RNA sequence: CCCGGCGAGGGGAGUGAAAAAGAACCUGAAACCGUGUACGUACAAGCAGUGGGAGCACGCUUAGGCGUGUGACUGCGUACC
RNA sequence: GUAACGGGGCUAAACCAUGCACCGAAGCUGCGGCAGCGACGCUUAUGCGUUGUUGGGUAGGGGAGCGUUCUGUAAGCCUGCGAAGGUGUGCUGUGAGGCAUGCUGGAGGUAUCAGAAGUGCGAAUGCUGACAUAAGUAACGAUAAAGCGGGUGAAAAGCCC
């Protein structure tokens, strides 16, 4: 019984969310949250809400028992880049991409 | 192309490819290297080559049994339905009609029938004589076509 | 909303020469 | 059809003793090189090791002709600054006589991964014996 | 102070081979309150080593 | 009569990237690189159909030599023996026989030894 | 109706012929970025290809050394314009 | 860095002299294939067919072909029992290619035979748009300067007190 939750257009580069996504892949959901709770990263805050959203999806809609869930799939994809401009010296303008990410988390009792 | 002929940016020193006109045909917008004009596509045909050609096609029509001769061909009232009845009776469907004089009733009755066209002998052309399965001519129509090609 | 379009952008162009330094020089 | 090919997970590779006493250096290293490649096996196959294992005792007693005992020089560099070190045949026998037979065959073996793999089967001693008595090597007049 | 050639995605990945994080694993439980907590730190309820320190 | 190119150009590029499967990096992804890789593949392929016929004979010869010397004769004399005995079995077949039937090969060594003496 | 900062985002239900038609909305390529299975790689040096070519994994080769994937070793090999 | 036999190595595995043996190319022979030319002159517009001989190519000359967009036969036919596009398979052409379908897609689609060209990109520091790289690297813009307690507040270094 796969169950999905997502944070689309998260304000972090995919690279940065991935370091944290990797900590919980394949883990029990109870074990995953503790890891997330004491990971000192902005990216720990973003995905944890999603995992918890996924937990609530599992109880309310169907699944349930918090004991049986594992983080069976998790991947972080690239969102739209917002285009902006930064002044540099001598009248030169540089692009800045404010990068975003699509955070997908999958949970199942089996 | 609408716009101005200021050089977009210098003959030297900038890292970019040299430019001269924002309307260069390599440029986005204002391309069209060899733009078209209105032109006359018509061709000359020798008087003799035209007549020679009409005769060859007409002679084939006979050989392929696509040419149909009758004493008279006309209709009563200008009703396409009237013509339609007649054409079925003659076992004709996709057909060109060429008559002795520009007969008007016949002319009016044929206009909405897509597989039928009416023509006086004077107004004939090469492609119509080919473009229909059968071709109908009045006795009078033959004599006029004959004199014309001779 | 989310118009998402603050930037013109209308990116600026520098010109032309700050540095002409040698040398070969002759 | 296609031609035979040796399969490393089937081939047999036998064991031999060879006495290097009185034998000409590189005129023997030739036969070792040849045999370590399996060139003598009709089932020879250039990409597979069909060679044989060869013990060589009395490497300190191998012969060379003419003035090579004193004049023949082995150069090596250390990948450093000056690097170019030097020592004669006689000095090699003295220091480590095994090296002379080893360096001979090595330079006659094909160069590359398999090349370096054939060398592994050469087991040169200085003395008149070996610890490979369990391998039941049979004597070879080569 | 610049590349002559574009480095590969493979090489990029090799460079990142030490970027992986370390999990703590070392939460402990206060004997009195029963909460998990980082070792040698107080708990969220303001407990430490079984005794009520602070008060909040 | 304006012609848009997207449909035809994709088909032409797709043929090339298809020929370039299994190559490393950009050579199997990037048309400009793949196109050079596929041609060079063709260049080498042509050449090594010629080379393949060279390599196999050298192998057969090399094996017959070993098997010939096993019955106490060199390759060069064994071949000469077979020629003067008017044996025309080629080296593909002889190298096959050298491996799978050593007794038939020995019988061909005698055949070639008799003629040569 | 849920998770969710009376949030943005979701997950359900329902509308809908079809929401992987749901407001960065017909179809929807590659570059580029992702996750998943198969094989390969920490003693082996170079236009990374091609000629051989062991082992392993699939599809039975659905009885017969057949299709695919991968492909250690080795032979030939200095991209284009 | 030996380094002026390519290397191991060689009293001969070096020269000289005779002799026989083999390897060796895309050379020549074989078998299998495709093409272009003349001469027999069956046929006898020709289409064939036996033989003889040629098929390394820069600028360029000639001779053949493929494919897209469009107009005509075009109220000619295939279409919701699924078009074009996409993404996948299967065969055959000497090649441009061509034919055969699995799944998305959800309206259009076009034998043959004609005709006309905005007619076929990888290079022009070619034009526009996306997306890489270096790289999660450099920097966060006075060297005037902060530290606690409350507060609100989902969360306080920056916000009130």
């Amino acid at each position: 019984m796969e169950t999905i939750a997502k944070h689309r257009h998260a304000r972090s580069s995919a690279q940065k969310v991935r370091l944290v996504a990797d900590l919980i892949r394949g883990k029990k959901v109870s074990q995953a949250l503790d890891i997330l709770t004491y990971t000192n990263k902005k990216a720990a805050v973003l995905v944890k809400k999603v995992l918890e959203s996924a937990i609530a999806n599992a109880e309310h809609n169907d699944g349930a028992d918090i004991d049986d869930l594992k983080v069976t799939k998790i991947f972080v994809d690239e969102g739209p880049s917002m285009k902006r401009i930064m002044p540099r010296a001598k009248g030169r303008a540089d692009r800045i991409l404010k990068r975003t990410s699509h955070i997908t988390v999958v949970v199942s009792d089996r | 192309v609408t716009g101005s002929g200021k050089k977009p940016w210098r003959q030297k020193g900038t890292g970019r490819a040299r430019s001269g006109s924002i309307k260069s045909p390599i440029w986005r917008s204002g391309g069209v290297t060899f733009a078209a004009r209105p032109q006359d596509h018509s061709q000359k045909v020798n008087k003799k080559m035209y007549r020679g050609a009409l005769k060859s096609i007409l002679s084939e029509l006979v050989r392929q049994d696509r040419l149909i001769v009758v004493e008279k061909f006309s209709v009563e009232a200008p009703k396409t339905k009237l013509l339609a009845q007649k054409l079925k009776d003659m076992a004709l469907e996709d057909v060109l009609i060429i008559t002795g004089e520009l007969d008007e009733n016949l002319f009016l009755a044929a206009r909405n029938l897509h597989k039928v066209d009416v023509r006086d002998a004077t107004g004939i052309d090469p492609v119509s004589l080919i473009a229909f399965d059968k071709v109908v001519m009045t006795a009078d129509a033959v004599k006029q076509v004959e004199e014309m090609l001779a | 909303e989310q118009k998402l379009i603050s930037e013109e952008d209308l990116f600026s162009t520098p010109v032309w020469i700050s540095q002409a330094q040698g040398i070969r020089a002759g | 059809m296609k031609t035979f090919t040796a399969k490393p997970e089937t081939v047999k590779r036998d064991w031999y003793v060879v006495d290097a006493t009185g034998k000409t250096l590189g005129r023997l290293a030739t036969e070792l090189a040849r045999r370590l490649r399996g060139k003598h096996k009709a089932e020879y196959t250039p990409h597979v090791d069909t060679g044989d294992y060869i013990i060589v005792l009395n490497a300190d007693k191998v012969a060379v002709t003419g003035n090579k005992r004193t004049d023949k020089v082995y150069y090596h560099h250390t990948g450093h600054i000056g690097g170019i070190k030097q020592a004669t045949f006689e000095e090699m026998i003295a220091r480590r006589p095994e090296r002379v037979i080893e360096i001979a065959v090595k330079g006659m073996l094909p160069k590359g991964p398999l090349g370096r793999a054939m060398f592994r089967k050469l087991k040169v001693y200085a003395g008149n014996e070996h610890n490979h008595a369990a391998q039941q090597p049979q004597v070879l007049d080569i | 102070a610049v590349q002559q050639n574009k480095p590969t995605r493979s090489k990029r990945g090799m460079r990142r081979s030490h970027d992986a994080l370390t999990a703590v694993t070392s939460l402990s439980v206060d004997k009195t309150s029963g909460e998990k907590h980082l070792r040698h730190h107080i708990t969220a309820d303001g407990y430490y080593r079984g005794r009520k320190v602070i008060a909040k | 009569a304006r012609v848009k190119r997207g449909v035809i150009a994709r088909a032409r590029h797709k043929k090339i990237l298809k020929q370039a499967k299994g190559y490393y990096g950009a050579r199997s992804r990037v048309y400009r690189v793949a196109f050079q890789a596929v041609i060079k593949a063709g260049q080498y392929a042509y050449r090594d159909r010629r080379q393949r016929k060279r390599q196999f004979r050298q192998l057969w010869i090399a094996r017959i030599n070993a098997a010939a010397r096993q019955n106490g004769i060199s390759y060069s004399k064994f071949i000469n023996g077979l020629k003067k005995a008017s044996v025309e079995i080629d080296r593909k077949i002889l190298a096959d026989i050298a491996v799978f039937d050593k007794v038939a090969f020995t019988a061909l060594v005698e055949k070639a030894k008799a003629a040569l003496a």
